[PDB]
């Protein structure tokens, strides 16, 4: 009987994220570019994509 | 010993205007089919300044860390919760279901609460799937955790945990063949198999006096009657 | 009748605000489908320490032997609920669970509730239950109590209780058929029997617009719709 | 623009047996799928004597536009509530299950609280409704209303609620026949019909890992599952 552990996402404002691997059994992540544009989105960002 | 101290922190969930509170929770495991919950907490029963101790807490409650005897810092599932044992860093109480546990201060005429939601897969691995420790009849298959401290968490267990039950089934032996008169007052699982050779795969959930007959090999049969596990009867003739 | 002084009593499940509290349920009883319960508490109502009052109350807190106005002190099952007479040891109140009866104090110390989970006794008229009196037109029978303030427990004592109905049964009389276009918003128990010359025993339950032919011989028939007594024509129009 | 004056009116249960407050909710809208509520309140929020605030409101009590800070009467469920936005006469809040809103002043022994249960309203909106917002999926139009007024009553909008989801229809392609193995984790309404030559007129509710097939002619097939409206697939092996 497995735990879901949902931590926060890392965001980075004005420029990519990348995907650090951890050796958690089911551990995925998926980078997403343009997530939030200017200001709010569910982050306020200056940058958009 | 603790390596970690009560603090206020931002609740999960929280009344709206009251989010900035005092008292959380870190994670609580509730797989256990047992009635007591294993709480990782920062509201911490079983630290005083002095650490651990059975009937005294602490908390960061919008002050400081300090401690009181347990009053102010109420564990809840949403209704109260009485601790069994405090062990420094993890809390132990019983909130059955260990998927809402509530840190909560009810003194004066509001209500206020944190309460935290947990990552909890309590599933069967048993025989049958159970209701909540009550005080009556027979265990079943559970997943308890420690009730004493050690000072830092508690442990790990399997074992067994009360359940609920009705008087057992009036068995009849006669010609190879066993009648299982029976008389719950509450949801069984009946399995059974002969125990000569006879599989007999059969489960059924049974309530209410009702009758079943069985096969038997004349050589006995398990019928295993749900808040039991398995109840084995044996003869030269069954 | 209201002799003696209130006492505490042992709170199944209350804070760490108290527990050794007033207001701590013995007994209630119930078979009201009126939303009336009788209740024992621990604290005694219908007298204060001035003796006999009709909405005032008294309690030995464990701390403290004081009496109050109902204000401050209120029943609940979730929202406030309003006594309606005193009988000392004994309440009857309209709160309609009783199955558990929670009674906690929002203004006098801290935020204490006590919650009780304690006897109850509930039964069917025999049609369906009901608890809810709302004013639906006809009634069926029910138990509800006395509002002795002298003579210690209310009697029970049998009372009609309002019951839910639903758009009224469109009967249609017709050559040796009545049919029962019948429009029930609730599960209605539809018992029949024809009337004059003819008679049935016939019982289906109801639920959704449908109909229901029934002989009839020229002389009517009785048809009882859940939730009210006996409707029956006896026409010429059958 | 909002001009509808405060008002004082009876609430079911407030204090224990009190029932004499204002801001006492009439009506409520919960057309929302998420957890905000729009209220229609006695009591007249976003004006105070100087016209129209963000964060006061008023109410009668003796009065006729006396006003108080929002954080003075204090909304709640069991733990405080922040509004959101006025609309004069109606009230438009967050409260964390947007199910149960109880509008109170915890202040001094008489305590008058109206409590409304409101609710959740999930309607079609794709080709099917849609349960509360979860960590699972993503946003999509719900049925909803606006959450800031016009400078009485607050008007019908479609906004975004978070939509459970769980796996879309897994096509497994194949010679011109499209089986679909969907996946739901919750209560997925399953709509198809083909896009080709033919059509698969179905609806039908899954949950849980389930097979559907359809035929298709080589030329289309459009599968809706309940959240969404139409999702089109167009001759792959379809």
């Amino acid at each position: 009987k497995y735990k879901t552990k949902v931590p926060s996402p890392v965001v980075k404002c004005c420029g990519a994220t990348q995907c650090t691997s951890k050796p958690h059994p089911d551990y995925q992540c998926q980078v997403f570019t343009g997530v939030y544009p200017f200001m709010w989105g569910g982050a306020y960002c200056f940058c958009d994509t | 010993y603790k390596l970690a101290r009560p603090y206020i922190a931002d609740c999960p969930n929280c009344g709206h205007s009251r989010c900035d509170s005092p008292i959380a929770i870190e994670e609580v495991r509730g797989d256990a089919h047992a009635g007591v919950i294993r709480i990782q907490t920062s509201a911490m029963f079983g630290l005083k300044t002095d650490g651990v101790d059975l009937a005294y807490m602490s908390f960061m409650n919008g002050k400081t860390q300090k401690s009181i005897k347990i009053d102010n810092l109420h564990v809840r599932t949403s209704a109260p919760c009485s601790l069994v044992s405090h062990h420094g860093y993890y809390i132990l109480a019983q909130c059955p279901p260990g998927d809402t546990v509530t840190v909560g201060f009810h003194d004066g005429p509001n209500r206020h609460t944190c309460t935290v939601a947990h990552k909890v897969e309590f599933r069967p691995v048993g025989r049958e799937k159970y209701r909540h420790p009550p005080e009556h009849g027979v265990e079943l298959p559970c997943n308890r955790y420690t009730h004493k401290r050690a000072d830092v968490p508690f442990v790990p267990v399997k074992a067994k945990c009360i359940a609920t039950l009705a008087p057992e089934p009036l068995v009849e032996h006669k010609h190879r063949t066993l009648i299982l008169h029976l008389h719950p007052d509450h949801p069984t699982l009946l399995t059974t198999r002969s125990l000569g050779s006879d599989a007999n795969p059969t489960r059924q959930w049974i309530e209410r006096p009702t009758t079943v007959n069985f096969t038997v090999t004349g050589e006995g049969l398990e019928y295993t009657w749900g808040n039991h596990p398995p109840k084995r009867v044996w003869a030269q003739e069954s």
